[PDB]
Order: structure tokens, then sequence, then C-alpha cells
């Protein structure tokens, strides 16, 4: 776990996909619970969390035509959160707003490369197939339940003044947080619960605890690099957590940032190991190895030359992996590193890749990227 | 689908605002006090306070100012409510008839805007040229005080400083200048603006921007001939006026935050200040003539009063101290100190039952009429209050000088068990003052094998106090382990044991751990004047709540509900467990049904299965919102209190076709109470039309009562409410439906399933012609309803409390 | 020489190629993916 000389901003740019692409800055959002009708891409099957970037490649003519249509209008499509991959259960979904588009005619076939970003969660009201093979879905835009401060109702008018704290200092953190708890939740003496009980539901305190548990994954985790909004912070954390699909569905269902943060803290404090899906006992790694090599956190989604989307989690150590192939810089998701296939030792199933730096001055020299779909969390 | 009736057995007693002026007449010295929804107008006399009037407002008074625009012979009263109803009222007296006129009114809400961190601020220009309001960050609302602006039409002016901490209107300015202290990443600064009504905009302030103490909080607009302003913070008091700057850093004011103030002299030469620990100081402005200019600032510790929410100097050295945590006071400032060096001597004390954090109904005299024993107050103001209906509500006070948190009653031992907390400075800790836990007749300290610092650090010591029911003396005081926080308390029998025990749940709380990881369930027995620790159980979490469940113990440990049996060896054996994924803060029980509730309103309903020996999730209702209390009205209806001070009712409706509807608690009643309900308690205060009786205690010291009505009576009383709202003249012309509409924040829906008992009871206080107007084409049991039938119905309703 | 469209697997004969590709636990939308 050496100091990261690497420019962590590199992978988030998806340079591997290609050169600059038509970038659309036209953010589009729908009003709360506003009923909408949006298209669906059968190619995509990943659980998209709002704020997470999804890269894609599409070659089938129907998909190319659909994305061409989407470039006009809003550029927003839907990603269904398949509870059961078979028969496309899809009881919840996320709107993805295309923000990067490129077109190429290599191989003699029309190919479109896209980068979308999750924008809003929604409930699926009706899923119907069209004559062109593009499913069109009814969308109830789920709202963001924003609650006031816990003590906002119970607050002495005299103490309302001075509720704004001076600042955070650039033991010191512990003392400042003790003072913050003492001053913010003073009027907790007017109620039947203690101050720490209200701290357990405080947005800022929960974000601070999550940051404390994240810092183990990134020593250079400067606060500015993480969102300050509770909603954005909660979604970022949910996107960066190495958890199964059911837990991701659960986190998507929650509409309140406080509840999402509490569930995220629960998950972080519980999950310990990462084991093979095609097995049930071969542990590939542990939470302690998770380290962030990107501004998007340890785990992020990338594409292959054939368009498949892999949610790769970056770690500084892996075990039980059989290595196949040779270090190839081609289409490497991490610039300046060469990749190689990795399989589970027992079942010989694909788990991820091992990345090796191409320059001796580059740290970390080696690391691993393990696909989320090829791992499951294991509790002790 | 639910029918409930809510009455106020005791009106709110906490004071959140007081002003002095000439409201009733140009010659009278009036004191106006705001107690949440009540406005009390007294005439200050040499003999004390003479109550002149008391008015009920359809809102929580957030702002209350007196002003006398040119041409007026008396002060007008500007009032803003927590729902942003603004009104300018006048006092009119015709013979013996008193009525508060509504000179102007309106609603100053903005459809957009984040409510400010420091709450609503309301100020009036010294020349009464306008009213300045700070409700949302980045905006300053201006209401021109022109007599033609009868709708109080305001306009916003953008503020470049989002984090404004305080703001005032300056004196002696040709334009309505404002001086305000705000905060930004570079610290806290005092800045001045010059408001222009013609241009509806700010202009460059008179002096300049200036930097102030990092903890500057309070702004005082000194009158002429001084002018300028005084900024009061944690460690320093400074005076800014043009280029003139003055500062002092007295060490007396460094051990507590000064929160309230009041000008004593008309020329601003003296001010009263009050800290958070009940200390009352005097601030003196020494002036020297050159034009008069300030020479120095001196602060003196006048004395000690009840922890003051507001202060107001009436006359002849008399000061009214309005407090939220204790009884309000009328004290006198003496010229010379007494033998203990205190210049303050209390003349009168006005009862304040708030905050009510817990209560229990007990028939002490066993006459069939219950009495309500409440844990009221906080810190040195903490006490027990015994409230009983007289032959109108007699209240007895038992001071404790420490915070009482929970209370339960044990019939067999004829004593109350009270959980209490006292603050001790880590000196190794020492008590700040004598209190109930320290002066108990006999005492014990927890001694269990189970399980930095600073001089000024404060810690909480938690005690179980056994208090005699007759003398209310502290018979016993048992102190819990260090860092142990006592959260729950029940008194019950368990299993085949014929003894009655005090069972206490506690959590081991450390500042390092976010949530407790270990805790205790302790079983004491109070016998022959001794409190013996019968049993002790270690659990892996905080025991938030506990209830006797059909001879067993049902405890809530973190996010688990555990049922223990009381074996013959007198020890708790885990009978079963249930995992809910939410912290079971609220744990109520009725029959075999258990209601488990979380601070965010995540309610769920379990049923114990004796044959299977396990719990089953009967129903669930999760809805993000802050929740303060819950209760089980009957097998189906569950009553709770939630954010924006509103009651709600959930119904299970087990006779639902689809299993989805059998596992859903549909909300069937909403009602903006206007009070933050802290505790619910089954019981009644009258000797034993309506079914059931659930008293509830709130933060402002109000005690209310909720009962169940039949559909016919509910329909009749809803009709009566609609009839009355058209007849009764609300003060400030606030609509009753708007007042009682569910509120939250920018999300309001009409109240349903609740009959406003106070509005109905007011039917008896109107003139007979008004009664005839109210009763017209009404149907009563159908038949033609008459005034006397409704009088009889309302009289019957008035007897439940 | 044979490539796996999902991961960079390389193999010489064909039986192992099919074995691995089918081993991939997923719908393997070869219709929408292969050039
Ligand atoms: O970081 C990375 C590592 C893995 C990922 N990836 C694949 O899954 C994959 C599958 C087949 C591939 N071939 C296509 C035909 O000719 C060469 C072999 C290439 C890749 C590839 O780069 C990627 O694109 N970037
Ligand atoms: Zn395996
Ligand atoms: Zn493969």
């Amino acid at each position: 776990p050496n100091i990261i000389n690497f420019d962590t901003s590199l992978p988030t740019s998806h340079t591997y996909l290609g050169a600059d692409m038509e970038e659309f800055h036209g953010r589009t959002l729908h009003d709360d619970d506003s009923c909408q009708v949006i298209p669906v891409l059968p190619q995509v099957m990943m659980i998209l969390i709002p704020g997470q970037t999804l890269p894609l490649q599409l070659f089938h003519p129907q998909e190319v035509s659909m994305v061409r249509n989407l470039i006009q209008k809003d550029r927003t499509f839907a990603v269904l959160a398949y509870s059961n991959v078979q028969e496309r259960e899809a009881q919840f979904g996320t709107t993805a707003e295309i923000y990067a588009y490129r077109e190429e005619q290599d191989f003699g076939i029309e190919i479109v490369k896209v980068k979308a970003i999750g924008r809003q969660r929604f409930k699926v009201l009706e899923l119907r197939t069209q004559s062109d093979g593009i499913q069109q879905a009814k969308v109830q835009i789920l709202p963001e339940c924003v609650l006031p401060s816990t003590m906002s109702a119970v607050q002495l008018e005299s103490l309302n003044k001075c509720q704004i704290f001076p600042s955070k200092p650039v033991q010191c953190s512990y003392k400042w947080w003790q003072k913050y708890q003492k001053r913010k939740f003073h009027c907790a003496n007017l109620t039947s619960w203690p101050r720490w009980l209200y701290s357990l539901y405080d947005a800022e305190t929960l974000m601070d605890r999550i940051k404390k548990q994240l810092r183990e994954w990134d020593e250079n985790l400067k606060d500015d690099s993480l969102p300050s909004n509770p909603i954005d912070f909660s979604y970022r954390v949910a996107a960066c957590l190495p958890i199964d699909d059911v837990l991701r569905i659960q986190l998507l269902k929650i509409g309140s940032a406080i509840q999402r943060l509490r569930c995220e803290l629960d998950i972080m404090n519980k999950c310990t190991s990462l084991c093979c899906k095609q097995c049930q006992e071969t542990e590939i790694t542990t939470k302690n190895e998770i380290f962030s090599l990107s501004l998007c956190g340890p785990m992020a989604a990338y594409v292959n030359p054939h368009g498949y989307v892999h949610e790769t989690l970056t770690v500084y150590k892996a075990c039980n992996l059989n290595l196949i192939g040779r270090p190839s810089t081609e289409h490497s998701w991490f610039p300046g590193y060469a990749w190689t296939v990795a399989q589970c030792k027992i079942c010989a199933s694909h788990i991820g890749w091992k990345f090796t730096a191409t320059k001796k001055d580059m740290s970390p020299q080696k690391f691993w990227g393990l696909t989320r779909s090829a791992l499951l969390p294991t509790i002790p | 689908m639910s029918y409930n009736y809510v009455v106020t057995a005791q009106k709110p007693t906490a004071v959140n605002g007081c002003v002095t002026g000439h409201f009733t007449s140009a010659e009278d010295l009036n004191l106006l006090i705001a107690k949440n929804t009540r406005l009390e107008i007294y005439v200050v006399t040499a003999e004390g306070l003479r109550p002149v009037k008391e008015v009920g407002m359809y809102g929580k008074i957030a702002v209350m100012e007196l002003f006398r625009p040119k041409g007026e012979s008396k002060d007008l009263l500007f009032i803003l409510t927590a729902k942003y109803n603004a009104c300018i009222l006048e006092y009119k007296q015709s013979g013996e008839s008193i009525d508060i006129i509504t000179r102007a009114h309106g609603n100053v809400q903005d459809r957009i805007g984040r409510p400010s961190e420091t709450g609503i601020i309301g100020i009036i220009d010294p020349e009464c040229r306008m009213i300045g309001l700070r409700l949302y960050d980045g905006l300053f609302k201006v209401i021109p005080l022109d007599r033609d602006n009868k709708e109080l039409k305001a306009f916003n002016i953008r503020l470049e400083e989002l984090h404004v901490i305080d703001v005032k209107f300056l004196y002696g300015c040709q334009a309505p200048t404002i001086c305000f202290v705000y905060q930004d990443p570079q610290g806290r600064h005092v800045k001045t603006y010059e408001v222009s009504l013609r241009e509806k905009e700010f202009n460059k302030g008179p002096w300049k921007q200036e930097n102030v103490e990092a903890e500057a909080s309070m702004v005082i607009a000194v009158p002429e001939p001084f002018g300028g302003a005084i900024i009061i913070g944690q460690e320093s008091i400074t005076y800014h006026n043009g280029d003139k700057y003055l500062a002092i850093a007295p060490p007396i004011i460094k051990q507590s935050t000064i929160v309230c103030h009041n000008r004593v002299d008309p020329n601003g030469s003296r001010y009263l200040l009050g800290d958070m620990e009940g200390r009352l100081f005097m601030l003196l402005l020494e002036k020297e003539e050159q034009t008069v200019t300030l020479k120095d600032l001196r602060v003196e510790l006048l004395g000690e009063t009840s922890i003051a929410e507001c202060l107001t100097y009436l006359d002849n050295g008399v000061v009214f101290v309005g407090s939220r945590l204790g009884d309000s006071q009328l004290v006198k400032l003496n010229v010379d100190s007494n033998e203990q060096g205190s210049y303050v001597v209390a003349m009168e004390t006005f009862t304040n039952l708030g905050p009510i954090v817990d209560m229990c109904v007990v028939d002490l005299e066993r006459q069939g009429q219950g009495q309500l024993v409440t844990c009221s107050g906080a810190f040195k103001e903490g006490s027990l209050r015994i409230i009983r209906n007289g032959i109108k509500l007699h209240i007895r006070t038992v001071p404790l000088y420490e915070s009482p948190r929970k209370i339960c009653y044990q019939e067999v031992s004829q004593c109350f068990g009270v959980l209490s907390s006292r603050i001790e400075v880590q000196d190794g800790t020492t008590a700040l003052r004598p209190s109930a836990s320290t002066q108990a007749l006999s005492s014990s300290v927890s001694s269990s094998k189970l399980f930095e610092t600073s001089f000024g650090e404060e810690v909480e010591v938690h005690n179980l106090l056994i208090i005699d029911q007759h003398t209310f003396e502290v018979l016993h005081a048992h102190q819990f382990l260090q860092n142990e926080y006592a959260l729950s308390l029940v008194s019950c029998k368990l299993g085949k044991d014929p003894n009655t025990y005090f069972i206490v749940g506690t959590a081991m709380v450390y500042p390092e751990e976010a949530e407790p990881k270990q805790g205790r369930i302790v079983v004491f027995q109070y016998s022959d004047g001794k409190l013996q620790t019968v049993a002790e159980k270690e659990v892996k979490g905080a025991v938030y709540s506990m209830v006797e469940f059909n001879g067993k113990l049902l405890a809530s440990i973190n996010s688990t509900v555990r049922l223990y049996e009381w074996t013959t060896e007198k020890e708790l054996r885990t009978e079963c467990n249930h995992y809910n994924n939410i912290m079971a803060l609220y744990l109520k029980t009725k029959g075999d049904f258990i209601l488990v509730g979380d601070l965010m309103r995540s309610v769920l309903l379990l049923a114990y299965k004796p044959m299977e020996g396990n719990f089953e999730e009967i129903a669930r209702d999760f809805n993000p919102n802050w929740m303060s209390a819950v209760e089980i009205l009957d097998d189906d209806n569950f009553l709770g209190a939630e954010n924006a001070f509103n009651l709600f009712v959930c119904q299970k409706d087990s006779a639902a076709t689809t299993d989805e509807e059998r596992q859903h608690l549909q909300e069937v009643g909403l009602f903006h109470l206007g009070e933050f309900v802290n505790v619910f308690c089954h019981g009644s205060l009258v000797m034993q039309p309506t079914q059931g009786s659930v008293l509830f205690g709130t933060v402002n010291g109000m005690i209310g009562l909720v009962t169940s009505l039949s559909e016919s009576w509910y329909n009749l009383l809803l009709d009566m409410q609609n009839r009355l709202n058209k007849v009764i003249k609300s003060v400030g012309k606030i609509e009753h439906s708007f007042w009682r509409s569910f509120h939250t924040e920018r999300k309001t829906e009409p109240a349903t399933g609740f009959i406003d008992g106070d509005l109905i009871e007011s039917f008896l206080d109107i003139s007979r012609p008004k009664m005839q107007e109210v009763v017209a084409n009404l149907q009563y049991d159908k038949r033609e309803a008459t005034a006397d039938d409704l009088i009889k119905v309302v009289e019957e309703l008035t007897r439940i409390h | 020489l044979l490539f796996c469209p999902i991961c960079g697997f390389t193999c010489r004969q064909k039986g192992n190629l099919l074995r691995h590709i089918n081993l991939h636990t997923g719908e393997k939308l070869f219709k929408y993916h292969l050039y």
C-alpha cells in the first residue's frame, strides 16, 4: 500500500474508450413523482446508482438507432435494477443521462460508445416491448426525502443564535466533534433521549464516521474529494461499496439520506471478506485491502472492447488467483498499467485482473482489479 | 377512519418571549408574555403584575414586538407565528370589554427558501418605518410600515451573506440602517447596510465592515446619544460606532454563554444580560461629554435567577425572567448586595411544568381520581410536579436540582422510582450544587465486575431515586457505574416471583464509540428501606426501552427485541429474540401485540406466538419523519407525535383482503398540535360519549388529553367546528384550518380524524346570539338541534378533563 | 490465440474456449456484443 503517485483522475476519464467525444452538458431532471415514459437498453443489466458513471458500447443496429434518437430530446434512458436477472424482474430502476457520445465505423460496422451518469431513481409502473425491440417503461420518479435537523422542532429561540459553528480545524478532531455534539444537540435535554442518540441520526456525524472508515482505503482522501451533500455522499458511498445486488437494491429503495447513511455504516461495519461466487469458501480478499485508485472510489464500472460492463474493485492484494495471459497495455482501464486475466483457483472462474505498472518510477507497481459480479461478500 | 378528541388539560407554561411598553394605554406600563400559543398582557404596578388579559393565538408566537408609529397614542403589537402569519394588533377597551384589534395581517411565507439555521429574526425600525424579517438564508424581507399596507405586503432584498447570525436596526440614522453579525470561511464579521424602501434595495452601510470575535453572537442597537452597536460573544464585549471601537474581555462571562439581554435605561446606559446557567449580569455604559461618547464598558454579576429564556426590566428595579426550563420569576435588583453578594432577590415565582420528559398517573389518595406525577424542568430547575384536579388544576412542586428523566410508581413499596441525571465537572468529579441524588437518606453505588479528561470537562452521573409517595423525600439514591447512562425504567413482577422489582436498562456510553456496544439490565428490590440489587444481566447494546410482557421482560437492545423469562433462581433467561434492522427506541405493548418504533417514524407491529415461542411481524409502516412518542390507543389504533409538532394515528385493519393491506398501517388521523409531545400515558385526572384516555406531556409544559369518539359524535363536533370558525374572531385573523393543518416543512395537508377540543369548549364562552348563529339547521339526536342540546354536549365533553 | 469476448482469456484449442465462455455466469448477450 505505497503512496499513490498515480494521477487518480485518470481512470474516471475512460481514456481507454477513445479520444474526445461529443459531451452534452444539458442536465435534465423530472419533477418529484412526475410520471414519465423512457426507453430501455436490453444490453445493460447493471444496478446503476445515481451519480455513478456507466460506460457502454453498442453494435446492434436497434440499439444504435435508439441511442441516435436519444441524442435528440433528453438523452436520458432507463436502467432496470433486475432483482432476478432472468425474466427481467425490474421492479425499480435508475435514469441514466447520456453525457458522452462517440461513433466509429471500425470493423466495417457502425459502433457507438457512450458514457451515461445515473440521475434519478424511479419505480417502474409498466414495462412494454415496442415493435422495434426497445422496451419502453413507465416511470414514477422517486423523490429525495429531505428531513430537517432532529432538533429543529425542539430548539430554544435564544440558542438558535450561535447554532452556526465557527469552522473546522484544518485528538483535535475528537475534541471538535465533542463540542459539536454538545452545542448542536443541547436542546436534547428538553426531550426523552440523550445527545448521542440524536447523533446516531445526525447527517454530518454519519458522514464523518463514513469518512473515518473510508480513510483506511485512501490516505490521500482529502475531504474535498468526497461530496459534502448528504444525498450525494450517500449515493457515492453506496456506489463504492463491495456488496451483493440485493443490498444495492435495498440502498436504492431508501429515499432518505439519513437511512442510506445508517445502512451504509451497518454494511461497512459488518462485511469483512470477499469470496468467489462460483465457489462458496475461496476468499479472494478482505475489506482491509480495498484502496481507491480513482476519484470515484475503490469500485467503478468500465467496458471491454466488446461492450461488456464490469464493476471492478481496486485492491492492493489478492489471493487464490490463477494468472493467464501476458501484461498487455492494450485497452487497459488504468493508464500506465498492463493487465492479465485472473481466475479463481478452485473453480477456475474469472474473477478479475492483475495490473502491473509499466514504469519503475510508478507507484503502486502492482495491484488487482476484481469484478463485483464475480465476488460475494462474506460476513464472519 | 379514526375518531379522536384532543383537549388541553393544562395550558403551556413555558415563556419564549417578553416585551414591555404602553399597549393598553399611553400611561400604563404593560408587560406582554408569550407562552407558545398564549399571549398574556399584564399591567405593571408597584405591587407586582396585574393580569389584564390573556389571548389564544392560532399559532406559535415566534416574534413579538411593540412599536408606536407617528400619530399613534399607544404601542401596536407586531406578532409573527411559526407558520409565518404576521399581524399588527391594537388594544381597544370599551367600558369593561377588552378586545385585541387586528389593524393589519398577512402571510409572509415565500414559496421557496431554506429556513435559516439561526431561526426566524424579526426587528422593527426605531422610527417604525418598516419591519425587517430574516426567515430564509440569503434573503431579507421588508414590510413597509405604511398605514395603507393593511395586508402586510413585503418585498425581499438579496443578502450576499448567507450565514447571518444576528441583525438589528440602528438608532440615529437618516435611513433605516441595519447592523448584523454574519459568518463566512474567514471568520465572523459585523457589517452594516442602509435599506431603501423607494428603491427596495440595500445601500452602503454607514461605517464599514469589521471583524469580530470568532464566537460573536449577539447584536445590541444602542439608542441615542450613543448610537452604534454592541457585539457580545463568548469572551469579549465590543462596541462599534463609526470609526470608534471599544472592547472588553471580562473573565466573569467566560464560563457560560450570554443568551438573553434587555435594555434597562431609555438612553441605553444599562443593559441586563443572562447566561445559560441562570447568572444575571449588568452591563454599564460609561459616557463622557466632549456631543456624548462612550467612555468604557463594565460588566457586573448581579446575581442568580432561574435559567432565563428572556429578561425584561419593568420598573423600580423589578425584572421579569421568563424561562423555558423552570419557573418564571419576578425578581428585584437591590442597590447594595446582601450577605452572600447577590443583588437579586426573588419576589414572585410563576409555575412552569415544562419540559415534561416523563410522567405517570397514580391514585395516591385512592379516591378513584388519578394524579399526574411528571418529571419537569432540566438542570437545577428539574423537579417533580404532582398535578390533580381541584374542586382549577392544583400543582405541587418537589424540587430536585437535577434533571429527572424517567418515573415509575410501585404500589407495594409506596414509592416512586425516578431516573435522574446530574452534571459534574471533572475536577475525579465534583457536584455543581446539592441535589436529590446527593442528599438522599441512604445511598449506594453500583459495583459490578462487568466492564482522556480535563478540569473543565462535564460528565453525567445517573441515579435511581426511590422517593416516598407521601413526603416525596428521597428515600434512597443508587448511583450507576461511571459512563453508564440509564435509559429505561419499569416496575413489575416477573414469573412466579411474588416480589415487585425496579428494572433499569442502561447503556455503557463512551465518547469514542458512536453507538453503545454493551449495556445492563439491573433488577433491584426496594425492601424495608433498602435497595438491593437482586439481579444483573449484561447485554450487547443499549437497552433503549423495557416493558413487562405478560409476566416476562421485553427489552429493546440496539436493533433487537429480546424476551426474557424470570426463572426460579431469580435471573433473566433469554426466551426469544427478534431482529428488526431499526433501533427499537419506542416499545409499547397491549395483550400479545408489541409496537416497535424508531426515531424516524419507522413503525412496526409484532405479535408474540405462545405456541411457537417467537415473534411475527404483523404489520409495518415506514415513513421518513422525526418521531417523539407513540402509544397504543386500542388493538388497532396507534397514536404518535412527529415533526412540526403534530399528532398522527395509524390503523392496522387486520381484516384486509390482500396481504399487502394486512401488512400496512394506513394513517387515519393528522393534527397539528403545536406542541412537541414528549410522553404519552394512559390515565385520567377525573373521578372514574368518549372512550379511553391518553394524557400527554410536551416540551412547553402543556398537558393534553386524547380520547376516542363515536362516529356520530365526531361528525357532530366536526360540524360544530365548521360552524364556530365562521363565528369566532381569531386574534390575528388566522384561519383555524390553516392553524391545525399538518405542517412539516413546505408540505401541509388538512387535519383529519381529530376534533379540536379547545375550539369546541370555547362554544360555551360566546354570547347567546352567537350560539344561535352557530346552531342553525343542525341535526341532533334525527331531530332539529337546539342551542341547549349543544350546550349539554359541550358540558359533557368538558368533564373528561 | 482464441479470445474470450468477456475477459481477455486466451487459449489454443476450442473445447476449453467454449467451456470457459459458458462458465461465465451471466446472460452473455452475444447477440448485442460480438462484432
Ligand atoms: O482493464 C481492462 C482489462 C480487461 C478488459 N478487456 C476485456 O474484458 C477483453 C476481452 C477480449 C479482448 N480481445 C478482443 C480481441 O482481440 C484481443 C483480445 C480484449 C479485452 C479487454 O481489454 C479491458 O478492456 N480493459
Ligand atoms: Zn471459485
Ligand atoms: Zn472470459
